[PDB]
């Protein structure tokens, strides 16, 4: 997930990235390429929460986009579906 | 050439070579620095904006070249004090720029040339962050210096 290589020619494949850098504020970039699949088969998040069995999945969630990956769909999706 | 985009490119690739007889070149067509065309239309980003913005190693050779073509023009006051004219970085000029980057000798070089110490960058994007801004600063150079851990430049002004 932390991914960013400095050699250049690998660097079509790297997942972190660096948008902006105005003094205190930096402005990182992660790839959602397999994290959040649309129209695809099966996604990393879904084994996060429906195959995966290991005890160490609370920390597993608790790395870097996920904890705001999540917290984008609860936005857009639970008060509307709460509402319902 | 003598057209817009390809001088807007060489200004980033930092190549004073590459910008040699411009100067009677606006000399022939009349045309000043800031006139209509040699800055942005959506937002005002002008040419020696874009210098301050890619750097080589915080050095580009243009930044006093881009102040002596447009001194010979009678500018001084107007191409380094032109802000943005847009609304989400609305009010940001290059000496908002020149602090951001911490290039202190780019800093003494615009304001002994003729820079205005008050400008405001009001823009929609330096309101705090219930505002709907990233980053809040009081709109001032003065503050701004500050904010960005440089005393020197604090010195300076």
């Amino acid at each position: 997930i932390r991914l960013e290589i400095k050699d250049e020619e690998a660097r079509h494949l790297s997942r972190k990235f660096r948008d902006w850098a105005y003094g205190p504020v930096y402005s990182s970039l992660y790839d959602l390429s397999m994290l959040d699949t649309c129209g695809e088969e099966v996604s990393v998040l879904e084994i996060l929460v429906y195959n995966s069995k290991v005890e160490n999945r609370h920390e597993m969630l608790a790395v870097e986009p996920i904890n705001e990956l999540l917290r984008d769909k609860w936005q857009k999706f639970g008060a509307v579906s709460f509402y319902i | 050439m003598f057209n817009r985009h390809m001088l807007f490119d060489i200004v980033s690739r930092g190549s004073t070579a590459e910008l040699e007889g411009f100067l009677p070149f606006l000399l022939a067509q009349k045309k000043r620095l800031t006139d209509e065309e040699f800055r942005e239309a959506s937002t005002g980003k002008t040419c020696l904006t874009k210098a301050l913005m890619n750097l080589n190693g915080g050095k580009n050779d243009t930044i006093p070249m881009l102040i002596d073509i447009a001194e010979k023009t009678g500018n001084l006051r107007e191409f380094i004090n032109s802000p943005f004219r847009d609304v989400y970085y609305r009010g940001q000029t290059a000496l908002h720029i020149a602090i951001e980057r911490r290039c202190k000798h780019y800093v003494e070089l615009l304001v002994e040339k003729g820079a205005d110490v008050h400008a405001q960058a009001r823009g929609r994007f330096f309101q705090p962050k219930d505002e709907g801004g990233y980053f809040y600063f009081g709109e001032l150079p003065l503050s701004l210096a500050a904010c960005t851990n440089q005393p020197d430049i604090v010195h300076y002004l």
